[PDB]
């Protein structure tokens, strides 16, 4: 036993690296960013036929322009997803515009390793967020997909796949991306990944899907919606 | 080993083995380099993608309009240690109405970064940068270490394979304080290509470029804007 | 210094706390101490470990501790630790009695000073409390009531209840001699003398020995009283004299 | 109160009158308002009794905690820069009118005043407190530069009976004290020995 | 910053090590020896006095808390005037609230709860001593000891220190209810003569008393007084 | 029992089976790792305190080197142990006295220094966080009612009054021949204070002093300010010495 | 173990986190200073790791006062960290009492703030040693040294680093008392050129300041001049 | 209130007179004024009663802590900065004004100490309302060096001078006489006020009150 802010000889700390590690544990979501918009899908992996499936929410709205889909240690997303939501909330208040996602994902990032024990006020974080996240949004900049892992590491992504089937996800991803796609075609495209990786056979109710377009707010398809673009996949 | 797990506790051959190893997160980062002429300060970043459709990691970072920095090792490290010199020289401006001259700023940050190596459960930062700036004592490259060391250069690389970088930087440093912006940036990036693997060349993905000097505000180049200085490397 | 500290305040590999466990042996050796419900009142009698003959004899009890006009306690374990709660539950006792102006219910005294000791096995690195208590009470909501409270911060009202040494032989001789909603005073007092005689295995039964005390209602008002010397080896002489019916 | 001081070649000479007064009540006829602070530094004490007793207490605590510290007598310029530091850090809630003067071997004799607000400022000779203002023009007509010991006892005997004839709030006695290499003489001028100046009748 | 955690935890078997350990340290104390009489208290201890060298009269053992109280120990010394120390700030704190001197009875209670607070709060030992505590109040002599874990007991008569089990024997068969103080000063002190080691004289061995007039040590002249007998 | 340790009882302060103190122990040791020893003794007129004066290097300013120090005018002290931890005792010190003095108006009697100093000292042995200082307090000073008073203070917080003590490496063989020597004595007190200590500090460690190998402090009943001795002072209690 | 905490004795009453903080002094290369009849002369062996350096990077000689210089072996963070203490401890002294603090006041006031760093679990004890010098008509040319468990002394002369003892002995030749200071910057460039070790470390720079009568009391770097020739004579002494 | 001492060739002599008024009602007819400081020190207090009270009390206290430690006799000097500082530090707020005196190893000495802090250490000093009164009384006859009884004879003429000229002051005069040898407390030391006798008997029988409700509870 040694502390939580303590370097490995390869210079990381241990703590950051047992967090990515529970990313694996999490169910695979995938973010596609095109010109005409972003998507988000993910699995739920249900349990048990008892659960209410629509309880399982693993993409979530930040604002009317930026959704966020996760994976890991769900519970740690919470403290996460509500300072993102503050965060778009403030800038709103004092700057009277939209927040870019960049920029959310900044400030959600700087987060990220403000933990420890003994700097800091009488029961601060302990250890690191479980979590990684995928926002998805529309800016100025036009459409934007950006991940963010628990080292506080953020980056724009084209197309991303994060939890425990993304080495898998990740390689179809690179198959089947081009510049020019169209949102129609990448949220088939993520179906049909979801569909190879996960281990239930997907239907309309384990999974969730959401957009973001130039056009139009944050949109969670409905139970209606994803039948219609399961019957192609 | 009994010795290496507390920035607080001395080994018996008087080294301090949680800062050697968060000197290791800067030698893994992605290199980048640093040089300067009589009249700008320069810096050359590689960028690594995680996968073929990620952007590409930012490396190259905007402190002031007379100060900008690179960066390697942990990113997160990196924003918190860029936000403390952004707020030094906000600060000097407010109370004196002038920049803050570069060679302070760096001492700032050796007595900020020194703190945490000393108490009990806190940490040295890991990430090492390179500073270029202007002020009335002309251009400076300085490096910052996770020991709180640092270090006034005529040039310098810091990173993975920046031991390449750093030979070509001596074998042509006599030239670089009478070169040109065009040739001096050219100089940049063929210390950062030489820490490349034989196969893999500079491109507009890859690179990103910082300079400041006595008629320009500190500017980042990246992407299609980075073309102009790598078409004729000739 | 993470070195040295011992962490009271963590989970085991199976979900136990330690420290708790630990705590709960040091009770088990501790002086014997019961309580009983009656129909007409309370009561408590515990083994006292105050015994050698040098000792001087200056307060009224060792082990039992008034709390306010209507609740009473003992204890079983480490006697400082134990000092240190039941003046917690007298400070507890009249703040409530500040604020509502009148007495507070004998449940909610044992669940303000529980909430406490949970929180030593939940935060702060320190050692639990070494104590476990019986409490013995009236109030206007349920009447005559008995508690007992450990060092998890676990609480139960009982009829009957034990704890210190040979609690489980004494609950043992209580499940079978108790009579549920028909034990008066007399009788229970009979049943402590009859459990301590057995549980007190080593060796032979005192009045030097034990303590007991009485929680009775009279006129309108709570009376708690420590049974004189006098009193004590009198239900001891009764008790003897009831062995000698045994057989025939 | 009138308080003053004077340097001379070698040593300086401290004097006050000794009334404390409330309204126009004496509830002290003899006060003693020279006050050492070290072996050879005196401060002269006018305004609140209470605050430059506080003060006067203060600052001799630290300059012999200073001293000890060095291993040297202190410099009469750092007693002076003590209490100038209280005197302004503290200028709305003190009433304090000091002089500070005594010996050292670095500077000689020296005086300091620091009035109320508490600025510092080295002097050849001070007055102050409430019947200094009557005693302006006389030591401005008397003052001669290079005065023996002798002749700043007797100049400040005079002016100091001249304050306290003049002034309600001044009188009782006079204090002198003399401070040199060789130590510290102090004396009392009382009934008779105060000089003394005719009313002028017709 | 300070250590936050306790230093005594329980083991496995119950035990709070620590507060035994602080035990042993009491036990290889010194001797002392407290007898309540009929119409007073005394209290008795040995020096652990080497050398002519040491002015004997420079540091007291046997302390006054107030006029009408007084303590001795076995352990620890420097532990022992923290606790002296305190003893005489809760003195002095019931008498401001009160105005009445501190009953006997309730100094112990209070001097004995700082006692338990060494055994819990954060980075600390327990104090390594325990006190003998006397007194006089409603008329009446009383005698306390007061161990590390912060418990207390009233004695008739009892020993502390090296050699206290048999200490606790000789008083036992030797102490009776109707006993005057001159006398029980005279067992106290042959009560030390059982394990002394060394040659009495009145300046290795402190004694003090206790009764209606108030509590105060013996001068060196009285003890040598009570030693001509001895 | 006999040497037994559990836990962690050698690292820090807390109890060993036997109920010692390793690391209070320890900081005994401590005190002999500077290998001087410092020798005080009272008498009915004075008070002296001698301690060894060892520069080894010639490079030093001597007049730098020492282990006397002035706590007030007229409380003076020598330190023996580790250097550092001894400045900062004497620094403390310093501040207790000065405090005592504004709070109460008269001069911190000698044994209330010790004392106090003895006090805080208790509380390195109590709390784990911090180690004891490894070093030794003998202070000297008049006392108006019972005249001159040598007091000895130690990391265990323990403190004495003496008619003469010593402290450091050869700390219990100076004690054996100061006890001999007083024993002789007549109402067993120290006369000739300034060569009992010198002498008794010479036989302990076999040397016959040059006059810069020692330092001397005194207060006296006529003269009760500290003061440190010249060379040529201490030189004419060397030769009065060894002539006759 | 025994060794790792500064609040923790050995069973022989050593503090080794202590030890093991003064053998990264030692490890360090070679600073020394010189009091002679009018000032004090500091000299350091800086060893240049990189030839892409400036000239002037990682200075190990210090201003902590315009009186006082300070010349530092050791962990070079470290020695920073404690050249500001002293800046702030002598500001400090000058508002408080007003007047320029005293060399050997500066040096116990620094000291005891190094000592404080080798008591605790909770810090660790400074890997540097330290020089301070200075001169005034009324105090003289004084020199201090401070090690890392806070102890303070005066010298004449005085060196810390890896070849200390070297440096020493050479020291010891010189009769300093009667030099001045313009003599002793020849004789300082001379002994760090002596126990250089050219073998195993190839390039240094020497680095020299001055604080003295000549300096009207003000601490200062060697002018460049003066440098160039004390160099030229030392290397020619060489030989 | 009057309040003074005095010191004589031997010693101190405290006085004071026993009036407490509210507003200019009397409220106490036999105050007690000279407090207990240490067994050598007393002092007498004027101004506020409970801050008199309080103040002198802490005091004491602190002085038997003090007194505990050194295992010596206090000083009246450790009682007069004990008070000053507390006092200046209230800032006047505490409206304790004090004859503070006593005798101890250096002899007898006697302080006036005033609210805000300042104090005077003189041979003879008065407060209270009653103040210039006595103080007349003791510029017209104090002698330096006066036996026990001539001092005796001026506090209690100073304070009997308060007594019948200040509306504040009244009923009897206390002293407190302290030596090296002696401490007497003499309360009362005269009683110069006596009530006069009732003329007529209001000796009312039972039944002449009339009682609406009655209730009688026994006790053991
Ligand atoms: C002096 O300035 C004199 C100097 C002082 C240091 C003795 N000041 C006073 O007498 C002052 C009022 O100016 N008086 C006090 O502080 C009151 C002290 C006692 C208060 C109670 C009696 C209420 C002159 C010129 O002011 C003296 O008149
Ligand atoms: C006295 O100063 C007298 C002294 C006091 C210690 C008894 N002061 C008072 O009586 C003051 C004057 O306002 N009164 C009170 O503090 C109100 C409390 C009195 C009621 C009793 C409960 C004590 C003289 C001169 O002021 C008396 O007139
Ligand atoms: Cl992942
Ligand atoms: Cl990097
Ligand atoms: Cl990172
Ligand atoms: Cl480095
Ligand atoms: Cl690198
Ligand atoms: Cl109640
Ligand atoms: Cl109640
Ligand atoms: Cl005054
Ligand atoms: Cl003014
Ligand atoms: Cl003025
Ligand atoms: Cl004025
Ligand atoms: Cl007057
Ligand atoms: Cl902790
Ligand atoms: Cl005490
Ligand atoms: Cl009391
Ligand atoms: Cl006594
Ligand atoms: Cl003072
Ligand atoms: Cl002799
Ligand atoms: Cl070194
Ligand atoms: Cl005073
Ligand atoms: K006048
Ligand atoms: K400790
Ligand atoms: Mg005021």
């Amino acid at each position: 036993d040694r502390g939580v802010n303590t370097f490995s000889p390869e210079g990381r700390l241990f703590q950051v690296e047992y967090a990515i590690e529970a990313i694996k544990l999490g169910s695979t979501a995938i973010g596609i960013q095109t010109s005409e918009g972003v998507c988000l899908a993910v699995e739920k992996r249900i349990t048990s036929p008892l659960m209410e499936p629509s309880s399982i929410e693993k993409i979530v709205e930040i604002d009317a322009h930026i959704g966020c889909a996760m994976s890991g240690l769900i519970a740690d997303a919470k403290t996460l997803i509500d300072k993102a939501r503050v965060e778009t909330q403030n800038h709103w208040f004092t700057y009277n515009e939209t927040m870019t996602v960049e920029s959310v994902t900044q400030a959600v990032s700087n987060l990220a390793l403000q933990f420890g024990e003994e700097d800091a006020d009488p029961g601060a974080m302990s250890r690191p967020f479980g979590v990684a996240l995928l926002f998805g949004g529309v800016d100025e900049k036009g459409p934007q997909l950006f991940h963010m892992d628990p080292s506080g590491t953020f980056v724009q992504c084209d197309a991303r796949a994060i939890g425990s089937a993304s080495e898998g996800a990740q390689s179809s991803l690179q198959e089947v991306y081009h510049k020019s796609m169209t949102l129609k075609e990448a949220i088939k495209s993520s179906l049909i990944i979801l569909k190879q990786v996960m281990e239930e056979k997907l239907n309309a109710t384990n999974i969730e899907l959401a957009t973001v377009q130039p056009g139009q707010n944050f949109h969670m398809f409905t139970k209606e919606e994803l039948e219609e673009v399961i019957k192609d996949i | 080993n009994q010795y290496d797990n507390d920035v607080t506790v001395w080994s018996p051959q008087g080294r301090i083995h949680q800062i050697e190893y968060a000197m290791e997160a800067v030698k893994q980062g992605s290199a980048t380099v640093g040089l300067k002429s009589k009249t700008h300060a320069v810096l050359v970043a590689l960028k690594r993608a995680q996968s073929e459709l990620a952007a590409h990691q930012k490396k190259i970072l905007h402190v002031d309009n007379h100060i900008g920095i690179s960066i390697a090792g942990l990113t997160a490290d990196a924003r918190l240690l860029c936000n403390f010199m952004r707020q030094e020289c906000l600060d000097s401006r407010f109370v004196f109405d002038r920049p803050l001259p570069v060679s302070r700023l760096v001492s700032l940050i050796g007595s900020k970064t020194q703190i945490p190596t000393q108490r009990y459960g806190r940490r040295p930062y890991g990430v090492g940068l390179l500073i270029a700036g202007y002020d009335d004592m002309g251009p400076h490259i300085f490096q910052t270490c996770p020991s709180a060391n640092y270090f006034d250069c005529r040039a310098m690389s810091i990173g993975a394979r920046s031991q390449s970088a750093r030979t070509y930087l001596e074998r042509h440093m006599s030239e670089f304080m009478e070169c040109n912006l065009n040739e001096l940036v050219k100089h940049g990036l063929r210390a950062l290509r030489e820490t490349l693997p034989a196969e893999q060349d500079l491109t507009t993905k890859n690179v990103s470029i910082g300079i400041v000097g006595k008629d320009l505000e500190f500017t980042i180049y990246d992407d299609d804007d980075v073309s102009p200085f790598l078409e004729g490397l000739e | 210094s993470r070195r040295y500290d011992s962490r009271t305040t963590i989970f085991s590999p199976e979900g136990r706390l330690y420290q708790v466990e630990y705590a709960m042996e040091a009770i088990g050796h501790a002086g014997t101490c019961l309580g009983i419900l009656a129909n007409d009142g309370v009561l408590l009698a515990a083994e006292r470990r105050n015994i050698h003959k040098l000792l001087d004899e200056v307060f009224f009890s060792e082990k039992i501790y008034k709390l306010n006009e209507d609740m009473a306690c003992s204890v079983a374990g480490i006697t400082s630790d134990a000092n240190v709660l039941t003046n917690e539950l007298r400070l507890i006792a009249q703040r409530y009695l500040l604020q509502y102006q009148e007495p507070i219910p004998c449940e909610q005294l044992v669940t303000a000073l529980c909430d406490i000791k949970q929180a030593y096995t939940q935060f702060g690195g320190k050692r639990p409390f070494g104590v476990s208590l019986l409490y013995i009470g009236w109030d206007k909501h349920y009447g005559f009531q008995l508690y007992q409270s450990d060092p998890s911060g676990n609480y139960g009202g009982w009829k009957a209840t034990c704890i210190g040494n040979n609690s489980a032989a004494a609950v043992s001789m209580l499940k079978q001699d108790y009579k549920e909603g028909e034990m008066t005073l007399k009788s229970a007092l009979a049943l402590a003398i009859k459990v301590l005689n057995k549980t007190m295995d080593v060796s032979k039964l005192s009045a030097e020995k034990v303590e007991i005390a009485t929680l009775t209602r009279e006129n309108g008002k709570t009376v708690i009283r420590v049974l004189k010397q006098k009193e004590v080896e009198q239900l001891i002489k009764k008790h003897e004299e009831e062995e000698a019916k045994a057989e025939r | 109160t009138t308080i003053m001081a004077v340097q001379f070649d070698g040593g300086v000479v401290l004097g006050a009158d000794s009334r404390t007064t409330t309204g126009s009540y004496i509830a002290n006829r003899v006060t003693d308002k020279l006050t050492p602070i070290h072996d050879r530094i005196f401060c002269c004490r006018s305004g609140s009794a209470a605050d430059t007793q506080a003060v006067a207490d203060a600052v001799t605590y630290q300059l012999g905690f200073h001293s000890i510290e060095l291993n040297e007598p202190p410099l009469v310029h750092t007693a002076a820069s003590l209490f100038k530091e209280m005197c302004y850090r503290y200028r709305e809630d003190l009433m304090a009118g000091i002089i500070i003067a005594g010996w050292d071997p670095q500077e000689g004799g020296q005086v300091y005043s620091v009035p109320m607000g508490g600025m510092m400022v080295r002097q050849s000779f001070a007055i102050g407190g409430s019947g200094s203002s009557y005693i302006y023009g006389y030591v401005d007509a008397t003052y001669r530069e290079g005065m023996t010991k002798e002749e700043c006892l007797q100049f400040t005997a005079n002016a100091l009976a001249l304050a306290m004839e003049r002034d309600g709030s001044s009188g009782g006695v006079i204090r002198l004290a003399a401070i040199a290499e060789s130590g510290v003489e102090r004396q009392v001028l009382l009934g008779d020995q105060i000089p003394k100046f005719a009313v002028a009748t017709l | 910053r300070g250590y936050s955690f306790s230093l005594t935890t329980f083991s496995p078997s119950g035990k709070l090590v620590q507060i035994e350990y602080a035990l042993a340290a009491v036990a290889g104390g010194a001797p002392s020896v407290g007898i309540k009489a009929a119409n007073g208290v005394v209290l008795a201890t040995e020096k652990k006095q080497k050398s002519i060298l040491y002015d004997e009269r420079s540091v007291h053992k046997v302390e006054p808390i107030t006029k009408h109280i007084g303590l001795v120990y076995s352990g620890m010394g420097p532990d022992y005037r923290v606790l002296v120390h305190r003893a005489r700030k809760l003195a002095q704190q019931y008498y401001l609230v009160y105005q009445e001197p501190i009953p006997t009875a309730q100094l112990v209670q209070r001097v004995a709860s700082v006692m338990q607070e060494y055994t819990q709060s954060g980075g600390v030992r327990p104090f390594g001593v325990s006190l003998l505590i006397c007194g006089w109040n409603e008329g009446r002599p009383y005698l306390f000891q007061s161990d590390p874990s912060g418990a207390y007991f009233a004695w008739k008569a009892t020993a502390m220190g090296k050699n206290y089990v048999n200490g606790k024997t000789f008083l036992e068969k030797r102490y009776n209810e109707d006993l005057e103080l001159e006398d029980a000063i005279h067992t106290a002190i042959l009560t030390l003569k059982e394990s002394f080691e060394g040659q009495m004289t009145e300046d290795n061995i402190e004694v003090g008393i206790c009764n209606e007039a108030g509590f105060r040590r013996l001068t060196p002249t009285e003890v040598k007084d009570y030693l001509a007998a001895i | 029992s006999r040497g037994s340790s559990a836990g962690f009882d050698r690292h820090i302060t807390i109890f060993s089976p036997e109920g010692r103190l390793y690391q209070v122990e320890y900081a005994f040791k401590a005190i002999n790792q500077g290998g001087l020893t410092s020798v005080a003794v009272r008498g009915k007129d004075c008070a002296v305190i001698v301690t060894q004066k060892k520069v080894p290097d010639k490079l030093l300013d001597s007049s730098t080197v020492t282990h006397l120090f002035k706590i007030t005018e007229n409380i003076g002290c020598v330190m023996t142990g580790m250097t550092a931890d001894s400045r900062s005792q004497v620094q403390r010190a310093r501040y207790e006295a000065a405090n005592w003095k504004y709070k109460y108006g008269y001069e911190i009697p000698v044994d209330m220094l010790c004392k106090r100093i003895a006090d805080i000292s208790q509380v390195y042995t109590q709390n784990a966080e911090m180690r004891p200082l490894g070093c030794c307090m003998i202070l000297i000073g008049i006392d108006e009612e019972q005249g001159p008073q040598v007091y000895k203070c130690d990391p265990a917080g323990y403190y004495c009054g003496f008619k003469a003590t010593a402290a450091g490496v050869k700390q219990t063989e100076s004690t054996s021949f100061l006890e001999k020597k007083v024993k002789k004595k007549f109402d067993w007190t120290f006369e000739q204070t300034v060569e009992t200590a010198i002498t008794c500090l010479s036989t302990v460690l076999s040397i016959d002093f040059k006059p810069s190998e020692i330092e001397v402090g005194v207060v006296t009943v006529e003269n009760p300010k500290f003061r440190i001795l010249t060379e040529a002072e201490i030189d004419a209690h060397l030769v009065a010495l060894a002539e006759r | 173990g025994y060794d790792l905490s500064a609040s923790t004795f050995s069973p022989d009453g050593r503090v080794f986190q202590v030890e093991y903080a003064m053998k990264a002094v030692e490890n360090s290369s070679t600073a020394i200073g010189i009091r002679c009849k009018d000032g004090v002369v500091f000299g350091v062996e800086k060893l240049v790791l990189s030839k892409l350096y400036e000239e002037g990077s990682n200075k190990r000689l210090f201003n902590v006062d315009r009186h006082v210089g300070m010349a530092v072996a050791g962990l070079l963070a470290d020695a920073r960290s404690l050249a500001d203490i002293a800046r702030e401890e002598a500001s400090n002294f000058r508002s408080n009492f007003g007047y320029n603090i005293p060399l050997k006041h500066l040096a116990d006031r620094v000291a005891m703030y190094v000592h404080a760093y080798t008591l605790y679990s909770a810090v660790r004890p400074f890997g540097c040693s330290f020089m301070l010098g200075s001169y005034s008509v009324n105090d003289g040319a004084q020199l201090y040294m401070i090690d890392p468990s806070g102890v303070s002394y005066g010298y004449w002369g005085c060196a810390i680093g890896k070849a200390r003892q070297a440096a020493k002995t050479e020291i010891e030749k010189l009769q300093m008392k009667e030099m001045t200071c313009r003599d002793i910057v020849k004789e300082v460039a001379k002994i760090i050129y002596i126990v250089h070790d050219e073998v195993k470390d190839k390039a240094f720079e020497l680095e020299l300041s001055w604080v003295g009568e000549l300096t009207n009391g003000r601490h200062e770097i060697v002018p460049k001049d003066i440098r160039e020739e004390a160099e030229k004579y030392a290397k020619e002494s060489l030989k | 209130t009057t309040i003074a001492g005095v010191v004589y060739k031997d010693g101190i002599v405290l006085g004071a007179d026993t009036r407490a008024t509210e507003g200019m009602v009397v409220a106490d007819k036999n105050c007690s004024k000279i407090h207990f400081i240490s067994p050598n020190i007393y002092c007498c207090g004027a101004g506020t009663a409970a801050d008199t009270d309080m103040t002198t009390q802490l005091i004491s206290s602190n002085l038997e802590l003090h007194s505990l430690s050194t295992g010596r006799l206090p000083r009246v000097v450790t009682a007069n900065r004990m008070l000053k500082q507390m006092l200046f530090r209230y800032q006047g707020y505490i409206g304790a004004a004090l004859v503070l005196g006593g005798v101890d190893v250096t002899g007898p000495h006697l302080y006036s100490i005033y609210p805000h802090g300042s104090t005077d250490k003189l041979p003879y000093v008065t407060m209270g309302s009653g103040s210039l009164a006595a103080m007349a009384v003791f510029e017209d006859k104090f002698r330096p060096d006066m036996e026990e009884e001539e001092a005796k004879n001026l506090v209690s003429e100073a304070i009997a001078a308060g007594i019948f000229n200040d509306l504040g002051s009244g009923s009897n005069i206390d002293l407190c006489v302290i030596s090296k040898n002696k401490l007497d407390f003499l309360r009362p030391y005269t009683v110069p006020n006596k009530k006069g006798t009732r003329l007529g008997r209001y000796r009312c029988e039972k039944g002449t009150t009339a009682v609406l409700t009655e209730k009688i509870t026994p006790l053991e």
